[PDB]
């Protein structure tokens, strides 16, 4: 355990004596070499050089070589230049990225204009890489300097080394920038430049890499429209359905739970290709972690029950494939596609829709009180708060929005006769729930220029007055 | 005094790094944890991250009263003073005001990109930064910028819950005052031509152009398409050399274009033109157009060429 920390500090510490002792012009740069070399033999060990490779970079810090690299990189020689920024792309670790954040930034940012060779660029795409994951802050002054640019030209290049960290970078760009980085992104069209990256077929992890940014760039809202107008969002799913997250699992060790999080709002962003990269990631890490003992960090997060909506709501074959071999390689069941046929159901498919979603408490709440499909979607307050034992109002609110969820995906054939819930849909996506608080007044198309906000309220029962203000206003304004 | 609590909510709602680690090194000189910077993505909270948000202001003594309740980041933006009263066991109407300014703190520093469309939460902080915590207020009743001059006061105070009246008219005024066939088709190989394609595509979608990429379905890409951009890749008329029966896709692609008499612009990386006698009759007029050499340097002036070279 300790063996290799005991061989490999004092290596580098005449190492780093010599490059602080010897100013010359050749050899500094074998120091350099010499502490490179050390680096790779560090990473290349099997379960034991990742503890290992973390206290040499602690020991290059402590001991001050960290400046000594940041002043190297302003040295007019080209080939220690590049040595260095080498020796420095493999250290950026957490406890480094503070320090470079400190005062590194303004000298790669230096780097970042001398865009000509490939020695520096190759290492200068994975310096910024890693530096896109510290902080929103390191984000907005790389992005608001010239830090976005050096990337966005380097996506020309048919390096296939570069373009991986270019693809990494803005992936981790996009994923710890927030909104105004995104803007910035976006106004200034980063979307477009990785449709070489998603299409190329040279190599497999950069297409993926490519539409992991895209995917993760297509869940702001403000965004998606200019995401779909450049037109990288459709090699997504044909790329996901033709590969396997086994192969790709023992290709990659994979993520820590605070990089777990950023691929579970993915799945809830209501967008197929982000949910398609989640459902992929999540099942090829979640197959990395099922070979390993720790299952248990899925359901410290919570991407179980969403992998479980996805499942159970699903439009697409293929991020209801994933899902479900997912949900496989976990220690839990797989559910069932609910019938769509909402107010055709019995009490038998009530009751599997209450153990698909978490509701195993009130499933003999129902079974007493008779409760099929169309007592379902005519359900209040009061019957839950009365009839039902569902005394609490938060757990009242999570059964309206999981009803929410049910009745947005729900088949109105054997009820609507004008094609209302296609009406209500091209309004809003959110209106179409209350399909059957319109369809069971006897309301179609020839009605609505002759109802109020009282019809709407007490028999049709929508809530919200902002929704019927505009059902009301939509329907007196284009209908006739 | 208390400002021990205050570096804390120093780190947890930290945009800045400087202070953010002068007060992570004072919590670690003194005799208790320093706190995790809270995600910003509010709607995207689980219940892990309620409860470390309630661990780090002060509010530990409800945790179990969220933990029973399964109160996530979209229940936690939509709570009310009888949620509070009835459901959570805060029966003091202060310590409801402490977790209403706790939740005022939170609802400032939020990130609302998976809900926002319209960028209502700037709309809001440019008039006052108190009133970015009503943007959850407007975002989930279906608003935007597009609808605010048909809103009223009872739809803000019901459905919006803005609770303060002065707010309300200040939205309303503010609100009703100052609120009111592609043309490139690129040929390519299979094999070495992906890449330039790929980049021609990025580069004439970048001026303006819309370019398609990728016989019932291509034919009718060609007949639309007002140019035609041909990818000379280093075998590139591989597979087009005796193809007497019309099988390949570059082949059906050239003889479509040659049949359309569009502007054929061909881009040469590294290929050598082809002899006309080993061509099929159907393509060798392809071989008398004005090419253009592709440099990886100096791509800038090449597609303000291909730009001077098409319509
Ligand atoms: N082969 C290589 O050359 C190689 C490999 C890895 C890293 N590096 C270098 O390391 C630096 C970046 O590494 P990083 O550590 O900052 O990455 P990171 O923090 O951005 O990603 C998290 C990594 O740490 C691990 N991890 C963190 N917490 C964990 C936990 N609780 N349980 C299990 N695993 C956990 C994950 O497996 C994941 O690989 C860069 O300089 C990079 O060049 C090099």
């Amino acid at each position: 355990v300790q063996d290799a920390l005991e061989r490999a500090l004092p290596e580098l510490q005449q190492a780093l004596s010599a490059l602080k002792q010897a100013g010359g012009a050749r050899a500094v740069g074998a120091g350099l070499a010499e502490v490179f070399q050390l680096v790779e033999e560090a990473w290349l060990l099997p379960a034991v050089g990742r503890e290992v490779a973390q206290g040499l970079c602690d020991a290059i810090r402590l001991d001050g070589g960290l400046d000594l690299l940041l002043r190297l990189l302003q040295a007019p020689e080209l080939e220690t230049r590049v040595q260095a920024a080498r020796l420095l792309e493999q250290i950026l670790v957490a406890e480094n990225r503070d320090r470079v954040a400190r005062i590194g930034l303004g000298v790669i940012l230096n780097l970042a204009k001398e865009r000509e060779p490939v020695e520096l660029a190759r290492s200068v795409a994975g310096i910024l890489e890693h530096m896109f994951k510290h902080s929103e802050e390191t984000c907005q002054r790389l992005v608001a300097a010239g830090g976005l640019d050096a990337v966005l030209y380097w996506c020309r290049r048919t390096d296939p080394a570069l373009l991986r960290h270019c693809a990494l970078a803005l992936g981790n760009c996009a994923l710890h920038g927030g909104q105004a980085v995104q803007r910035r992104m976006v106004e200034k069209r980063a979307a477009e430049w990785l449709f070489p990256l998603a299409f190329s077929k040279e190599d497999e992890l950069l297409r993926l890499h490519a539409c992991l940014a895209v995917a993760v760039l297509a869940t702001n809202k403000e965004v998606e429209r200019e995401v779909e107008r450049s037109g990288t969002l459709a090699l997504v799913e044909p790329l996901v359905a033709s590969l396997d997250p086994g192969r790709f699992a023992r290709c990659l060790q994979g993520r820590g739970p605070d990089d777990l999080q950023r691929l579970v709002p993915l799945l809830d962003s209501n967008r197929l290709e982000a949910q398609c990269i989640g459902a992929f990631y999540l099942c090829a890490e979640a197959a990395i972690k099922s070979l390993q003992g720790k299952t248990k960090v899925f359901s410290d997060i919570g991407a179980i029950q969403s992998l479980k909506r996805l499942v159970s709501y699903s439009t697409n074959g293929t991020k209801s494939a994933l899902a479900k071999r997912a949900l496989r390689l976990l220690g839990e069941e797989v559910p069932r596609p609910i019938l769509p046929s909402v107010p055709s159901w019995k009490e038998a498919e009530v009751q599997t829709w209450l153990q698909q979603i978490g509701f195993s408490k009130y499933c003999e709440s129902f079974r007493e009180q008779q409760v099929d499909g169309d007592l379902l979607l005519r359900l209040t307050e009061e019957e839950l708060q009365t009839d039902l034992g569902m005394k609490s109002g938060i757990t009242r609110k999570r059964f309206f929005r999981e009803l929410t969820e049910l009745k947005t995906f729900a088949n109105y054939s054997t009820c609507d006769r004008s094609n209302l819930a296609d009406w209500l849909g091209s309004l809003d996506p959110r209106f179409r729930q209350y399909t059957y608080g319109l369809v069971s007044c006897g309301l179609d198309r020839s009605l609505l220029h002759r109802v109020s906000e009282q019809q709407l309220l007490e028999d049709c029962g929508i809530h919200l007055g902002v929704h019927r203000a505009r059902i009301l206003t939509a329907a007196r304004e284009m209908l006739h | 005094i208390g400002a021990i609590q205050s570096l804390k909510r120093l780190v947890s709602y930290s945009t800045n790094g400087t202070k953010s680690a002068l007060a992570k090194r004072a919590l670690r000189l003194l005799g208790e944890e320093v706190p995790r910077p809270i995600l910003p993505s509010v709607p995207s909270w689980k219940e892990a991250e309620v409860q470390t948000w309630l661990q780090q202001i002060g509010f530990s003594k409800y945790c179990e009263s969220f933990r029973e309740q399964q109160v996530d980041g979209d229940l936690l933006l939509r709570l009310t003073e009888e949620e509070l009263q009835t459901d959570l066991g805060m029966k003091s109407g202060i310590t409801r005001k402490r977790f209403f300014r706790e939740l005022t703190e939170l609802k400032t520093f939020a990130n609302y990109s998976t809900c926002d469309r319209s960028n209502l939460a700037d709309w809001l902080g440019s008039l006052d930064p108190r009133f970015r915590q009503y943007t959850y207020g407007l975002v989930s009743c279906g608003l935007d910028r597009s609808l605010l001059h048909r809103v009223s006061e009872q739809q803000l105070l019901e459905d919006c819950g803005i609770h303060l009246g002065v707010h309300r008219a200040r939205i309303l005024t503010a609100a009703r005052e100052m609120l009111h066939t592609p043309d490139v088709f690129i040929s390519y190989r299979r094999n070495s031509g992906s890449q330039l394609a790929s980049l021609l595509k990025v580069h004439l979608q970048l001026h303006g152009f819309s370019v398609f990429i990728d016989e019932d379905k291509l034919i009718q890409s060609v007949m639309g398409a007002r140019n035609f951009v041909l990818v000379l890749s280093p075998g590139a008329l591989d597979k087009c050399m005796q193809d007497h029966d019309c099988k390949d896709w570059v082949h059906k692609e050239i003889v479509t274009a040659l049949s359309c008499g569009k502007n054929i612009v061909p881009i040469i990386d590294g290929f050598e033109w082809p002899e006309p006698q080993v061509l099929p009759e159907d393509m060798q007029a392809v071989l008398t157009f004005n090419g253009i050499k592709w440099s990886h340097e100096y791509q800038e002036a090449t597609i303000e060429k291909i730009i001077r070279f098409l319509q």
